[PDB]
């Protein structure tokens, strides 16, 4: 009932060195790179000559000063990258107000997607 | 460059996690260079055995400063240095064909670098600078630091690739991502040092081309050196990286004046703050010798 090598994952690796072959009931653990959020079980186990589902590494988000300027917003406080699940709080630049269709000023990074709010001239 | 002018590079390493590498450096690269340029018979083939022993001693002493993470610092209780760990990887990689290097040490250090110290845009970051800033050559007090340190670490990763690729499968993606970052910002670089080091890093991946390749070449002074105002040792280092880039490109037309300039420096390594100059000039000239017709 042996397994072969554990699968690769993007932006991460296992915490041990990989082997050609693994005994049944063996397990290995994954770790994501810095600021990438591990989704799923970190541990996978060898059952019936098959590994359990490996995890994913959810992307963080880049915060763009260019987009902020384009959308007439700024950071409320003062961090160029945001974890999945972590939030960023913006404010309208002075003389501008939230657009009618605009996302909220407080916005959350999910797996590489960040929705910026947009403010328009008063 | 004649073995007798370089005999002083054979030395007993001592001191803690940084100084030990300061000492290991000249011996490692001296042996590498003398091997390639086959100078041992003249100089004294007896002496190679003693040199290899000094290199093994360096390696072994360095292992006392390997932390449980696989990273390195001057002391086991000091936070690990990104730069120092990458330097150890560079040195141990070039020494794998001189002495026995435990692949778990080497590839462990590589994996730490990838999993802990790379940022999402590919940048490598230092959170615990080395104490002996003189050992880091032209990276010292460089304002283009993200690019310079990202290149340095990336070169180390590339030099470890053959050895660690299989045991560390995050390596190729990490290498690619750092390359992205370097490629995206190379055109804005101002300092020759950075241009040279990042240039070699991109050339190793075959991503120094088009305008970047042209910026790299045109940044040279008189088609034979890369140099900035300041410590001359930084320019020797820079130019050594440039030569290595040229060898990666196989641009053997451009090479001969650069080698000449480096040769005309009559730089024989070893003094204060000479760790990077010494490693890089002899690495570069050794490679030139190996590759030249
Ligand atoms: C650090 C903190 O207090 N975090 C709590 C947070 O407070 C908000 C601001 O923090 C964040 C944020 O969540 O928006 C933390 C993020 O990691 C930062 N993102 C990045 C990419 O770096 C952002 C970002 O810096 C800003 O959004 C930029 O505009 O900030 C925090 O800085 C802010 O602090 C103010 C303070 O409110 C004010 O009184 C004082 O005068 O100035 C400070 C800044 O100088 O406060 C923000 C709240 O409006 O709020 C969240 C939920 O809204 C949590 O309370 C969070 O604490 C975490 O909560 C978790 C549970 O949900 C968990 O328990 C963690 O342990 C908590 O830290």
């Amino acid at each position: 009932g042996k397994c072969g090598p554990p699968p690769p994952i993007d932006n991460g690796d296992i915490t041990s060195f990989p082997l050609s072959v693994y005994a049944p009931a063996s397990s290995v653990e994954y770790q994501c790179q810095n600021l990438y959020q591990l989704e799923g079980n970190k541990r996978i186990t060898c059952r019936n000559g098959q590994w359990s589902e490996p995890p994913k590494c959810l992307h963080p988000c880049v915060i763009s000063r260019e987009i902020m300027e384009n959308y007439n917003i700024a950071l409320r406080w003062t961090k160029l990258y945001s974890r999945t699940g972590e939030s960023v709080e913006f404010v309208c630049k002075r003389g501008y107000r939230l657009s009618s269709r605009s996302h909220t000023l407080r916005t959350t990074c999910w797996d590489g997607k960040l929705e910026y709010p947009t403010c328009a001239k008063r | 460059r004649d073995a007798e002018r370089l005999k002083h590079l054979i030395v007993t390493p001592s001191g803690a996690g940084e100084q030990n590498m300061i000492g290991m450096t000249p011996t490692v690269i001296a042996v590498h260079y003398l091997d390639e340029t086959e100078q041992w018979e003249k100089f004294g083939l007896e002496k190679r055995q003693g040199a290899l022993e000094l290199i093994k001693k360096g390696y072994t002493q360095q292992l006392a400063f390997r932390q449980p993470s696989s990273a390195f610092a001057a002391f086991v209780k000091r936070a690990p240095s990104t730069w120092l760990t990458a330097y150890v990887v560079k040195v141990f990689s070039l020494a794998v064909n001189l002495i026995a290097i435990d692949s778990q040490v080497l590839c462990g250090a590589v994996k730490w670098l990838i999993l802990e110290k790379q940022k999402p845009d590919g940048v490598f970051q230092e959170d615990a600078p080395v104490i002996h800033q003189e050992m880091i050559g032209g990276l010292r007090n460089n304002n283009e630091k993200d690019m310079a340190l990202t290149a340095f670490v990336l070169i180390s990763l590339q030099e470890a690739k053959d050895i660690c690729e299989e045991q560390v499968n995050s390596l190729p993606g990490s290498i690619t991502k750092a390359g992205d970052f370097l490629e995206a910002n190379y055109m804005n670089l101002q300092r020759s040092y950075t241009v040279a080091i990042a240039g070699y890093a991109l050339a190793q991946m075959g991503r120094l081309k088009g305008p970047l390749l042209n910026k790299f070449l045109t940044t040279a002074k008189d088609k034979n050196r890369w140099e900035d105002p300041g410590k001359q040792l930084y320019n020797v280092e820079a130019t050594s990286y440039a030569l290595l880039a040229l060898l990666q490109l196989k641009d053997f037309d451009f090479v001969p004046p650069v080698v000449r300039w480096l040769n005309e420096q009559r730089y024989y390594g070893g003094g204060y703050g000479s760790t990077q100059a010494t490693f890089m000039v002899f690495q570069a000239l050794a490679q030139y010798q190996k590759d030249a017709p």
